């Protein structure tokens, strides 16, 4: 084994290793090792839109079918190694630290597709279709939306519509009744961390943010068919997400008044953009949970019968990000390990 | 392959090689210009130069005079080539990041160092302890550090900082000794006060009852001997000095005592991770060398937190060298091989590689 395949061998006997890490950890290798191949990038696109879908088994898939494609390159015994790995690998809800600093990346680079080209009448828009949708005793100071601040705090302040008037769409709801948050009130807890990151995880020194308090919210282990249970590869936050059920009610609103707009399905996707990047990186949501709300079946029946085609804030050029939580995954496992053989060493010294 | 491990403190830099049970060379950490002088050549020079600390608090201020210190350090110290050998920095809780990109762009451009790493000093503190997790209080001469440290990680939303170290207590020792007659105005006599706070000071278990036996009773005198042939007595300004870690307002200072800092560091973290903390309560550094500050720490935490819970303090004998230690230990690991930023990683990367090579 030279250096490189055995410092990835290492990482990958991290035992808190997950689905995430796996991918990006034999994605990185690959990179270094096949990346010089013509038909790679098309490899590592796929993969690394796999794993922002979080079609995990897809992508390992993927990667199990190259590693035996160049068997002879990479090597018969560490392409056994890799495949007994990819099966040994699940998805904690509450520990996802590769996945959440992925999240909070693609947030901030979505925050910054949404600034880059910003058309504030989108927003502007869809503040007056949420005038005509909250309820009286909801005040809204927002008369005009300039600039991505105001569309943020709009799309934050479409919080006050809860329990008011998306009751029905959450009634009709077929997956909402699977939400698993704990009733109790756990309060709040400091952190440095962005995002959808937990408080005790490490990052990077340019990655902190000011110290702040979130609030601690845990998953309900009694619910049966819960969805954290149910999908163990989005990172538990929160449950599924019911204020998207408010912005589903505004969008309606949104469509309805615009029926007419040639580009009413770049608008929607721009509002969801905005929407998931705002709810990432403010650490209410992560990706999944928003997501499978926009992907529930009378939603989605909804947005057909608008003839709306929602991309759930999928791009195509996430390899910054990407290359940044390999870094992220190789820095945990590395560090992992080596405090093994560290407590192994002081406690065979003393 | 030999590593070189370099704690840079604000009064001490203590280097050596990986491997090894104790720093080879601790030296002041003062730089003296009058052509400059580093170390115990500058302090000879007092009246000559003039001395300037390129590291206050933990935190390098004047890079210039830290380029010296480590120049002194490879060349007139250690005795070897930068360029051979993978450095082991040593970083402060809550370092700027800017100065970790200092740090490694003055290892690699200016020394042309093959490899280095840069860790915090608490959690090489916490590493020579054999723990990853745990809450380490990091007094040295300049700065106090309360560092709460999960897997290898100090937490930065928890950590906090105390203007109150070996610099304070030795003030305050020379102005108790002035109070009672002993004058000790000048920088050898400053170093004499501070030799006298490090061979008779101690902290006391409950400080009424002790300032109470010392003005009762003359055990707790105990006599010194001066460069000038001079014999002075100290009383109870061998538990006053350290006190003012436990009570800061002896000199002013308007914030909490060490127990203190340490339970409100403890109460900044989740409550899931407490227990560990305060079952791992780590002391390090040169201040924390008293007599009985570990007991003292024990008897103010266990009053501070929850009564079911286990409060365990960690001061080993080699506490003053704990950064050091760990750092060693660090830098002379097989895994630890593949985490020094290596030449080839800096130039395709930056300094700002340090962000996510050592985090
Ligand atoms: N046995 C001792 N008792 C009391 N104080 C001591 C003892 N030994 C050293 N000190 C004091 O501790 C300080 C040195 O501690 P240390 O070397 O850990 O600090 P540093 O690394 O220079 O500082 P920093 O806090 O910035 O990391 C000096 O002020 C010294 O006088
Ligand atoms: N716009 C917002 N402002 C403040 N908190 C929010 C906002 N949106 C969601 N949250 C919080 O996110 C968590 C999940 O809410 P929901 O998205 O309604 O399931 C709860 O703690 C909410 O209070
Ligand atoms: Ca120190």
């Amino acid at each position: 084994y030279t250096k490189i395949e055995s410092s990835l061998l290492l990482a990958l006997d991290y035992p808190k290793l997950d689905e995430s890490d796996f991918i990006l950890l034999l994605t990185k290798f690959l990179e270094k090792k096949l990346g010089n191949n013509d038909n790679y990038p098309t490899f590592s696109k796929q993969i690394q839109k796999y794993y922002l879908e979080q079609e995990y088994k897809k992508a390992i898939e993927n990667i199990l079918r190259l590693c035996q494609e160049n068997e002879t390159l990479l090597g018969t015994n560490l392409v056994q190694r890799l495949i007994t790995k990819s099966s040994q690998v699940t998805s904690n809800p509450k520990d996802n630290e590769s996945r959440r600093f992925y999240e909070v990346l693609y947030a901030e680079h979505l925050e910054s597709i949404l600034r880059k080209d910003f058309d504030c009448s989108i927003f502007d828009e869809l503040n007056e279709a949420y005038n005509e949708v909250r309820p009286e005793y909801t005040v809204n100071d927002l008369t005009k939306i300039n600039t991505f601040e105001e569309a943020r705090k709009l799309i934050l302040a479409f919080v006050m519509l809860n329990d008011n008037v998306e009751l029905g769409l959450k009634a009709q709801s077929a997956i909402y009744q699977k939400k698993d948050r704990s009733r109790e009130e756990l309060g709040q807890v400091l952190t440095a961390n962005p995002g959808i990151m937990k408080p005790n995880s490490p990052n990077f020194a340019d990655n902190t943010v000011p110290i702040k308090k979130i609030d601690k919210i845990a998953i309900d282990e009694k619910k049966a068919g819960g969805y954290s249970k149910t999908n163990p590869q989005v990172p538990f936050v929160a449950s599924l997400s019911g204020t998207t059920y408010s912005l589903v009610v505004v969008l309606q609103k949104y469509m309805d008044k615009h029926k007419t707009d040639p580009n009413l399905e770049k608008k929607i996707n721009n509002i969801v953009m905005l929407w998931t990047s705002a709810y990432i990186k403010d650490g209410y949501h992560s990706y999944k949970e928003v997501i499978d709300i926009f992907k529930d079946a009378h939603i989605q029946s909804i947005f057909a019968r608008a003839n709306i085609k929602l991309d759930y804030a999928i791009i195509d050029d996430t390899d910054h990000e990407f290359h940044r939580a390999q870094e992220y995954t190789q820095g945990i496992a590395t560090k992992a390990m080596m405090h093994q053989e560290l407590v192994q060493k002081v406690q065979e010294k003393s | 392959t030999t590593a070189l491990v370099c704690d840079n403190g604000s009064g001490l830099v203590k280097a050596g090689f990986a491997g090894d049970d104790a720093p080879r060379a601790v030296f002041p950490s003062i730089v003296g210009r009058p052509d400059s002088y580093v170390g115990d050549e500058a302090q000879s020079k007092r009246g000559i130069l003039t001395l300037k600390y390129p590291i206050e608090h933990g935190i390098i201020t004047n890079w210039d005079d830290m380029e010296k210190i480590w120049h002194h350090t490879f060349y007139n110290e250690l005795r070897v080539a930068p360029e051979e050998h993978p450095t082991l920095l040593t970083e402060a809780p809550l370092n700027p990041k800017a100065n970790r990109e200092k740090m490694t762009q003055i290892m690699f451009e200016t020394f042309n160092v093959p490899a280095m790493y840069v860790a915090i000093q608490a959690v090489l503190s916490l590493y020579a302890s054999g723990r990853t997790t745990g809450i380490v209080l990091d007094s040295g001469d300049g700065v106090t550090h309360n560092v709460p440290i999960y897997e290898g990680y100090a937490l930065p939303h928890a950590i906090m900082r105390l203007d109150l170290a070996g610099r304070d207590l030795t003030d305050y020792l020379m102005k108790i000794l002035t109070e009672r007659g002993y004058s000790f105005v000048t920088t050898a006599e400053r170093e004499i006060v501070r030799d006298i706070k490090e061979k008779l000071c101690y902290v006391a278990l409950d400080f009424e009852n002790e300032m109470a036996t010392a003005a009762s009773s003359s055990s707790l005198e105990k006599s010194y001997e001066l460069p000038d042939g001079q014999v002075i007595t100290i009383g109870n300004e061998r538990f006053r000095c350290p006190e003012t870690l436990f009570q800061p307002s002896f000199i002013g200072m308007e914030s909490a005592g060490i127990h203190e800092t340490t339970y409100n560091s403890i109460m900044k973290c989740d409550i899931d991770i407490r227990k560990d903390l305060y079952a791992n309560n780590v002391m390090s550094g040169g201040t924390t060398m008293y007599p009985g500050i570990a007991d003292r720490m024990q008897k103010e935490i266990t009053a501070l937190a929850p009564s079911t819970m286990k409060i365990k303090i960690i001061a080993p004998p080699e506490r003053k060298y704990s950064v050091w230690i760990g750092g060693s230990i660090l830098a002379s690991l097989s895994t630890f091989q593949q985490m020094w930023i290596t030449k080839q990683e800096y130039d395709e990367a930056g300094p700002s590689i340090v962000h996510r090579k050592c985090f």
